């Protein structure tokens, strides 16, 4: 969830 | 990789990674080496309620894993892998990386490490409640920082350590093995290179940073069951994302 956000930005 | 010129280039780029993605560049930990906390900051410290230390370090554990999700951003191998396995690969291996980075900060000489500003040993997080772990960390620390780690020898060894294709979950497997591999010939070269493959032997046990996280995940869990309205209310959701 986070993780999937940092790695999408 | 075929050919040194391609190994070659592939430690300059994991070495240019890691200096990008350091929280604290490294002469900046030594010119503070003499700013140590006083007793009486130690005791501050020591008298802050347990779930306020756990707070602060959970916060400060956060903010080193977001440097290390950048660190693994820019291998270029890594945002090949699919993103179930990159996420597999962190999940596993952020806390890892941080650990080993953590050498970096402190000072073997009079064992302290640098924390919210001076440097202090590890009667500093007696609140925490967690004293096999912590001692458990600064030997770590101590152990690597007694090789002399070079920022270099850091990269390298840490993008090893993010890059294991041994993570049960890893859908490319396959892939995740050729890219440890390349990165296992970039260490060694340029250990052969530096004169430095003495440290080979002298690197931690495999699994010593796995005793760790799990401790870390253990003693978490033993605080959350003794205050689980302050894990949910005040710790980062990327760390309870990571180790909740």
């Amino acid at each position: 969830k986070i993780l999937h956000r940092l790695l999408q930005e | 990789y075929a050919s040194l010129t391609e190994i070659e280039h592939l430690v300059q780029s994991v070495c240019k990674s890691y200096r990008e993605t350091c929280q604290l560049r490294l002469e900046d930990l030594l010119r503070q080496r003499s700013n140590i906390f006083s007793r009486e900051e130690v005791t501050g410290y020591q008298r802050k309620s347990m779930w306020e230390m756990w707070e602060r370090c959970a916060h400060h554990l956060t903010e080193a894993i977001q440097y290390v999700v950048e660190f693994a951003k820019r291998l270029s191998g890594f945002m090949e892998l699919c993103q179930n396995d990159q996420i597999v690969l962190l999940k596993a291996g952020a806390m890892e990386v941080v650990l080993v980075r953590m050498c970096r900060a402190y000072n073997a000489d009079n064992r302290t490490v640098f924390f919210e500003g001076k440097y202090g040993g590890m009667e500093l997080f007696r609140a925490l409640g967690c004293s096999e772990l912590i001692s458990s960390i600064f030997d770590f620390s101590h152990s690597l920082s007694a090789l002399h780690f070079s920022e270099d020898e850091i990269a390298l060894y840490t993008a090893l350590v993010l890059i294991n294709a041994h993570r049960p979950g890893l859908q490319e497997k396959r892939k995740v093995e050729q890219l440890q591999y390349n990165l296992e010939l970039a260490f060694h070269h340029h250990l052969c290179k530096t004169h430095r493959q003495s440290i080979l032997a002298k690197l931690p046990p495999a699994g010593k940073l796995a005793s760790l996280c799990s401790q870390h995940v253990e003693r978490l869990q033993i605080f959350q069951h003794l205050h689980p309205i302050v894990v949910q209310a005040a710790f980062p959701p990327l760390y309870k994302e990571l180790f909740s």
